């Protein structure tokens, strides 16, 4: 699969973030206990709660359909369906709102993403999710001075940098530790204090950053001389609008 | 020159517009705020008076973590927190919307052959001022006939009235002027002769019925209202029986025949009668605007005046209230006439326009849209980029993307001269916008956007249509903000740069050329900075009928 | 025939039933069996008797918590229900030996009525069904108990609830699958006006057969608009084939393929391989690293695009058994198939469009609700002409139990009565039969 | 002792009311009263202000050739002129609509068992007090969850908030109770118990939304409005993400799936959205008024406090403004709640009823439609014919065959205990008085008339309903004045004979229990009086936010 | 004098497809006979169907 047109840095960025084959750099190390508490669905040690019984225990009608699409590990087990949402800064995130939502098609099953411009959510079925947000916060989709873990009060995206080079947070669940060079996380993603803060390592420099990022801006790489890329765009409009037509 | 929002970037932050960095958390929430501070205290009061708690500023998340910001009305200098422009707060902004539901156009060309062809009287100037005399005695709730009636207290009511106007001037200077919107008086002579031209001999009256009728009941009644009302001066000026048969003819004729609503009833998910905003065409919108024909030699500023009018009444009362409510969609409608963003964007454009094609000399196809478009969606949003001040003031992305599409499209339309060529350009702004930044909207932005491209051009039954006959019904526009307001601007652009008199309805246009309307449509944006300052006088109240 | 084109057909197991149908076979106007499934949708009313009974001997009748003190009527409904539908059918046939059915269900409890369909070839629309049906089981009550003139008007509000007061049947024990004419968002609506959870109930929740049933009734609502006329008709021909019939067993082996560990992406890659394969699209030009597709049959890359899309989202909400997510398979298959070729997504962005709205108004306090709730003639899901809702339905017949609008909250007095209908319920295999027998016709 | 109207009698005219003669033209016309003489003055002022002519007593013919009477307002002992009771003049009137179109109930079933099946949350007395107090900070429009949000002012919106109620006491105890309407301390013994096991362990929301967005919007506004503040609220107090997919079930069961409206929406020629007054059925109307949990010893006075709720809203605000407009209808409805006039009618049916039959104890049947609708038409018709002064008084023929036939048909209702039984006898009066006099009502009063009697009993598609469910909009009813709010009486007659809580709808009748309104529903003929006087103080005004 | 082929109805739930069918075949002839371009087709529309369907 191609995924994007384009000849710029920030092209393949948006490329590899969809390929399934390529390998996201894994830049910080997360316990499973500390994404369970990111997340603030259930307690460490609670049991995953059901919204339905188990598929094995419903026996259901023959249909070829189901028969032949095998489902997620929480649906088999009827678990909820709960979400992670993150919001990433204009100022050089890596990831973005809808190659967020793009690329979790490419790469998950069983997934409901929505992209918003100062958030992008996924929700799917609890074990599952616990899976695929290790894989979020524990790779280059997040930068934990430019990304924000948030479940609400979401505004930052669009506003300028803290002294420390953190976004805003109303709410303020990421510290910058001055001491460290290093992020924690003090609250889960809806704003409850945690019993113990989470490591979630050094911010990327700015040269990594840019590396790194899938925004276009006229002080990195900017859409309009990403000549091929425009090209497309304009061609989809083009080809829409005579369709539309006859 | 400065682009034209650096002064407001200058008011609302400390540091200089293109710096990356500030400080948080130190402002002490709402505290900062004046106005906050003015809603605690009478939260406070008004929970003790009641017994039930309500406004309280520790329930949920605390404002204020970042600098609550005053916006700058553009054209203006006058700079207010954004609670001022919110339509609750804003009398100025409730009586532009009860000017517009209280008011419908009734015809008396079947009215005047009624009584020459079935009663055999004959019509004349005289006899039409005799019967605005009348007229004027009863549309605010006063009795013409019967005895033992019971009235509206003259000054509850006194904002409605009725005048005419028509194409030939010499019959318009025999009525009593006292009636009449006269035409030459009230535009620029190349737009007085457009608008006698479509007129002709045809007599139009304008009705405004009261302001506290139309705010206890609907705009459903306005036309019902200003009906009864001509009916019984039609029978006291005439001198029919008080109730023949052809009384029944002047019902019909201003019910039916010869009414023009400003807007058309909605169906049942979204309910409504007639004279609600979500039945008011794009092009309806902008001839009620004023803005043409006073600011005609400057095409930039009569389309966004009419982008005022609309982003306020479409986003803040239809969206934001009739079709939601709460808090609401206040900074949706600003982002659009504040702080002369919109203003500083439409401007390159006009100005790139006039310099490679000349206005309305482009050719009207996709080549120019493409052209247009992409170079104008480019400006605006390199400006969020250059200037981080910018980019926190305008931080939700579908203010972005309406401020920026906006400009992109009124710029198509004034190379092209033609508002379908524009639709087309604010579409590809939207998708251009999208793969830049990789975010564009809201969840629920782009519905009609990805629609948009396919449903510009098509000419099936429920997508096809021009723009000008477009409005908050058109199906793929029912539902979302920072769209509704622009397209109204959009559909004004290509006629502001023609210099044509109106865009859709040449009636609608001269019957707000009327300095007797308790809003100045001349001057939208004056008019919601006086409404902020609380410096404006809405009618309709009740303090003649409550205690002192 | 006004088209060269054919397809092959299969049945709900993937295996093949005819070749080499001309697509017109298909056709809304010249298929018998989507006339006999449109006309019984038309003329089928589901009686709730059990409902009528309990809201009589309780005065609970006009909407919800509405009850009238001191005019409470206890009436053996249920005990006498073979006497009561036999005389409600004497008045609803037209002669004896018309195509008129009343049908107990549940012991007596339901019954199952369908209206002659000659009083429809004389009537302007469709409401004929609840309202002879109403009247004639409001007179077969009254006369079967001798119910006085000063208590039979607790009878009709019974049955028919607060009309004419309130414009719909509010607080009605009867039910249909379409809604009143005044709810149209436009004219030619009507079919468009049928809740996916009804369609998802009639078809018992086999994915196939709901998202057959729910194509069927989108697409011929396209041909009642008038948007399937000249220029447009084989597009939706061939959308109805390929999304709703399964044609060439494409969606099934898309299914297939990547039901066991794919994903949207998996799909697409499928999907844009075969429109190769085929020779519907090919390379029109290369930019660097980057093939740009072009298409010489607009109608036909759509209808294969359109395939995958139902493909995609059997796949993505038959993974998670939750459907939530078809409004996300809805935008993102569009939004990156037309990045992954150059050639513009279903219904040339239309579905993409109706997916955003749809997912705001899934997911937000505004309005919408969950996927069940939606229906062709929703303000949220209109805009496609035909290309979303029936994904939406196919999506719901594969949750396992996430709603709480559920088919089961919404619509089991439809269930009921509906799901016995053999062509509601198993529609795919009488439209393809019909398809063969007018084949030599086209 | 004297009819219950010969006081008013007295204070109208210098002559005893059985007097047969007197003199006219010798008043000075409309310089007899104190009102038309305010009117004379503020038009002269209005016109000069405006530069346009406005209220003149010289145009069409002399008013007050006849004394300009006072009205006494039932049960109180206030007289003032007819122009006093006009809704435009009468802010306590405006208000009753107001707090009916600004009112919604909003279920809290469904969306708890959203929060315990799908989000797996517990909920419980201490969750509802924290979503209630979250509620009544969001629900005038104020934010809770996103930064640099605009809010409404309280001050300007001091009359919304949201109350809840249910049949379980140890919740009602639990909840705050300034949230509560408690329905033992509201309504006596028998009727709280028949109201908590009609509502059971069910909890439903009382929201009332500010009278200012109700008066610049619509009656349709007041659910999308709730259920925008409910949504936050729940969003807040539960800990949602801020819009995730159960998020949209709880926007569909506040929107949709346990919202009770006040009114349902109207038919395309009368096109409304709901909460508008020609969707509010007549059962409803009796449940709002508050008079039953009062006067419940005394049928009459139950009975007649929901004619003059009905009367006034249905033929003076409805069919007189929304329906038409002008000086409009404003004694065809005084008519039904001025003098004494029904209420010495309506008692003398009830004793007739009381000492032939009991109460409630008479056949269901046409025997007793025929004997006590005649006895108490013709008592009716005999006050007219031995008092001139109540003839003149009560002067137009819709105005008498409305109030005799009020009595008539209630008087049957207190006899059978059934309203549709009192609706026969309504109809039996109207045709009995045409025959004595020769007349009846208005060119158009009697099309209900006649269609009448075969309608009460059918059962046809649009024919057949009992009388709680119709209202405004059964196709009959639909067009006159003279009907409506005698219809809602008749509704109330059998239930307030049977001491029954309720007519329709018990969550109705709940929902109206409360001290927090605006307008006192206990006493709406007080407060019409409290309103005629300008002493009533109506929440909506712009004065907090207009110069001084 | 136009009559739509009874055939379009028995598959139809009303009558609303005489006016649509008719209106957009015409359109499309009126487009096709004088080649009206992609830019200005949607004025015949618009004299052919008025404002349906923001009316
Ligand atoms: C709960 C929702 C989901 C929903 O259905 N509506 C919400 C909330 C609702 C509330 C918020 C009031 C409150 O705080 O109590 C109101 C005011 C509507 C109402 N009920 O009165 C509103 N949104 Ni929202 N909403 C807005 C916006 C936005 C932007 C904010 C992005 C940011 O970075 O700050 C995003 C969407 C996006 O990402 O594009 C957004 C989301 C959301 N919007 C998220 C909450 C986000 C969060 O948790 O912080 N709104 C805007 O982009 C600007 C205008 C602004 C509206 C108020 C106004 O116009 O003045 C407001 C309009
Ligand atoms: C012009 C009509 C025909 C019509 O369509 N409407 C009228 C007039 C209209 C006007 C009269 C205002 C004015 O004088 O300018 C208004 C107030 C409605 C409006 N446009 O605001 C009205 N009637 Ni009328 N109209 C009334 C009535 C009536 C009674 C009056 C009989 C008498 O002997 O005085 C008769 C019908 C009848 O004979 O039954 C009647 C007729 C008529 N009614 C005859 C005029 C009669 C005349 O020439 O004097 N109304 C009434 O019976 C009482 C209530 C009264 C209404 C005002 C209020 O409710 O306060 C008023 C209701
Ligand atoms: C979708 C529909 O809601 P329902 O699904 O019918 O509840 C509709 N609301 C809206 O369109 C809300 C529009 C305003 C708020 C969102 C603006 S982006 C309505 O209330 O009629
Ligand atoms: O977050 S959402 O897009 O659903 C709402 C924007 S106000
Ligand atoms: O005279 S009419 O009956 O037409 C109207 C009475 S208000
Ligand atoms: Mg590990
Ligand atoms: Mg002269
Ligand atoms: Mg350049
Ligand atoms: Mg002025
Ligand atoms: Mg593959
Ligand atoms: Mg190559
Ligand atoms: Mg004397
Ligand atoms: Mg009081
Ligand atoms: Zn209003």
């Amino acid at each position: 699969a191609q995924y994007y047109p384009g000849t710029t840095k920030v092209a393949q960025n948006r490329r590899n973030f969809c390929n399934p084959e390529y390998e996201l750099e894994k830049l910080r190390e997360i316990s499973d206990e500390d994404v369970v508490k990111i997340l603030g669905h259930r307690a460490p040690g609670e049991e995953y709660p059901s919204v339905h019984p188990p598929l094995e225990e419903m026996d259901e009608p023959e249909d070829a359909i189901r028969e032949m699409v095998e489902p997620i590990d929480g649906a088999k087990a009827g678990d909820r369906v709960r979400y992670i949402q993150f919001t990433d800064s204009m100022y050089f995130a890596p990831a973005q709102p809808y190659v967020r939502s793009r690329a979790y098609l490419c790469r998950y099953r069983g997934a409901d993403a929505g992209t918003l411009s100062g958030r992008q959510i996924i929700e799917t079925r609890e074990r599952d999710l616990e899976k695929i947000s290790k894989e979020l916060l524990e790779t280059e989709f997040f930068d934990p001075a430019r990304s924000g873990v948030r479940g609400k009060s979401v505004h930052g995206h669009s506003l300028r940098l803290d002294e420390d080079g953190m976004m805003f947070d109303m709410l303020r669940r990421q510290i910058y530790n001055k001491d460290t060079g290093r992020v924690e996380m003090v609250k889960n993603q809806i704003g409850d204090e945690l019993d113990e803060p989470v490591d979630l390592g050094e911010p990327l420099d700015e040269e990594t950053l840019m590396e790194k990022t899938t925004i276009y801006r006229v002080d990195g790489e900017a859409y309009r001389d990403d000549v091929e890329a425009v090209e497309i765009m304009q061609r989809i409009h083009v080809l829409r609008s005579q369709g539309g037509f006859n | 020159a400065d682009k034209l929002f650096i002064n407001a970037l200058k008011k609302k932050f400390e540091e200089s517009p293109e710096e990356k960095k500030t400080t948080f958390y130190t402002l002490g929430g709402w505290k900062q705020s004046e106005r906050k501070t003015e809603f605690v205290n009478a939260g406070k009061e008004v929970a003790a008076k009641r017994g039930i708690p309500q406004y309280n500023p520790d329930i949920g998340t605390p404002l204020g973590q970042r600098v609550l910001m005053p916006y700058q009305v553009s054209t203006t200098d006058t700079y207010v927190e954004g609670d001022d422009l919110h339509f609750v707060n804003n009398a100025a902004m409730q009586q532009m919307w009860d000017d517009i539901r209280r008011t419908v156009i009734v015809g008396l060309n079947h009215a005047h052959a009624v009584i020459e062809k079935r009663l055999g009287k004959e019509v004349t100037p005289e006899t039409i001022t005799h019967y605005l005399e009348t007229v004027n005695h009863a549309m605010p709730g006063a009795a013409v006939v019967q005895e033992h009636m019971v009235e509206t207290h003259p000054a509850l009511v006194a904002d409605s009235y009725v005048k005419v106007f028509t194409g030939n001037d010499e019959i318009a200077d025999e009525i009593d002027p006292a009636f009449v919107i006269d035409i030459n008086k009230q535009f620029p002579e190349d737009q007085a002769e457009t608008l006698k031209a479509e007129v002709g001999d045809g007599i139009w009256q304008v009705v405004r019925i009261p302001t506290i009728v139309s705010r206890t009941c609907d705009g459903a009644t306005t036309s019902r209202w200003s009906a009864m009302q001509i009916g019984m001066s039609m029978i006291s000026a005439y001198k029919q029986a008080a109730g023949e048969a052809a009384t029944g003819d002047f019902a019909y004729a201003a019910k039916h025949a010869e009414v023009i609503h400003m807007g058309t009833y909605l169906p049942v998910r979204r309910a409504r009668g007639e004279n609600e905003p979500g039945g008011v065409p794009f092009g309806y919108l902008a001839d009620i605007c004023q803005s043409s024909r006073v600011n005609y030699e400057d095409p930039v500023r009569v389309s966004l005046d009419v982008v005022a009018t609309g982003a306020m009444l479409y986003d803040q009362i239809w969206l934001g209230s009739y079709m939601s409510g709460g808090v609401g969609f206040t900074q949706y409608a600003t982002a659009a006439y504040t702080d002369n963003i919109l203003d500083d964007f439409t401007y390159f454009g006009k100005e790139y326009v006039e310099d490679k094609y000349g206005l309305c000399e482009a050719p009207n196809n996709m080549d120019t849209v493409l052209d247009v478009a992409t170079e104008v969606t480019f400006y605006g949003l390199e400006q969020y980029e250059e200037y981080p001040a910018l980019l926190e003031d305008q931080f939700g992305g579908s203010q972005r993307a309406a401020v920026v599409a906006a400009a992109a499209g009124c710029s198509t339309a004034f190379a092209t001269g033609n508002a379908q060529t524009g639709l087309s350009g604010w579409y590809l702004s939207m998708y251009l916008h999208k793969e830049q930044h990789s975010r564009l909207g809201f969840y629920g932005y782009d519905l009609q956007d990805q629609c948009g491209a396919s449903n510009v051009f098509s000419i099936r039954g429920d997508e096809g249509l021009p723009l000008e006959l477009r409005g908050p019904n058109y199906p793929n526009y029912a539902m979302n903000v920072g769209h509704q307001g622009e397209y109204a601007g959009i559909s004004q652009a290509p006629h502001a740069a023609r210099g044509d008199a109106f865009v859709f309805n040449p009636l609608v246009k001269i019957a707000f050329a009327d300095d007797n309307l308790v809003f100045d449509f001349t001057n939208v944006r004056g008019e919601f900075a006086k409404g902020a300052l609380r410096e404006f006088e809405p009618a309709g109240e009740r303090a003649l009928i409550t205690p002192a | 025939a006004k088209f060269e084109d054919k397809v092959d057909l299969y049945d709900d197991r993937g295996n093949l039933v005819e070749e080499q149908v001309p697509l017109e076979a298909l056709s809304p106007l010249r298929n018998p069996a989507i006339k006999s499934i449109v006309q019984g949708i038309k003329r089928t009313v589901a009686v709730n008797l059990e409902g009528i009974e309990n809201a009589l001997k309780t005065a609970k009748v006009g909407g919800p918590a509405c009850k009238i003190m001191g005019r409470e009527l206890d009436l053996d409904i249920v005990g006498n229900a073979e006497s009561i539908a036999a005389a409600a059918k004497e008045m609803i046939q037209v002669t004896e030996d018309d195509d008129t059915n009343v049908e107990l269900l549940g012991g007596g409890k339901r019954a199952l009525v369908q209206v002659p369909s000659a009083r429809f070839d004389v009537a302007a629309e469709y409401s004929a069904a609840p309202l002879v049906t109403a009247t004639a089981f409001v007179q077969a009550i009254i006369n079967e108990f001798d119910v006085s003139m000063y208590d039979a008007n607790m009878v009709k509000a019974a049955v028919l609830g607060r009309y004419p007061q309130s414009v719909e049947y509010m607080g009605a024990n009867i039910a249909t699958m379409l809604d009143i004419p005044q709810k149209l968002e436009g004219p030619g609506y009507a079919l468009r006006n049928i809740m996916v959870n009804h369609v998802v109930a009639a078809t018992l929740k086999n994915t196939l057969q709901a998202a057959a049933l729910s194509t069927i009734l989108e697409q011929t609502a396209m041909f009642e608009m008038g948007d399937a006329v000249g220029a447009f008709e084989r597009m939706h021909l061939l959308g109805l084939a390929y999304q709703g019939m399964n044609a060439d067993n494409l969606v099934f082996d898309l299914v297939k393929a990547n039901g066991k560990e794919g994903t949207v992406g998996s799909v697409i890659a499928d999907l844009v391989e075969r429109a190769l394969e085929d020779g519907v699209i090919k390379v029109e030009k290369e930019l660097t690293d980057y093939k740009v597709y072009g298409t010489d049959d607009l109608a036909m890359w759509n209808a294969y695009a359109a395939a995958g899309l139902m493909a995609a989202t059997m796949v993505n909400q038959g993974a998670a058994r939750a459907a939530q997510g078809v409004s996300s398979t809805l935008l993102y298959y569009n939004d990156l198939i037309e990045f992954e070729t150059g050639l513009p997504s279903v219904d040339f962005g239309k579905v993409e469009g109706t997916a955003v709205g749809f997912s705001f108004f899934s997911h937000s306090i505004y309005g919408g609700g969950g996927p069940g709730i939606f229906n062709g003639n929703h303000i949220v899901t209109r805009h496609s002409k035909g290309f979303a809702i029936p994904c939406v339905a196919a999506a719901m017949a594969l949750d396992a139990g996430t709603q709480m609008f559920s088919p089961e909250a919404t619509s089991g007095l439809i269930k009921e009565v509906f799901s016995q209908v053999d062509e509601f319920r198993e529609p795919l295999k009488y439209v393809v039969e019909a398809a063969a027998e007018i084949k030599n016709e086209i």
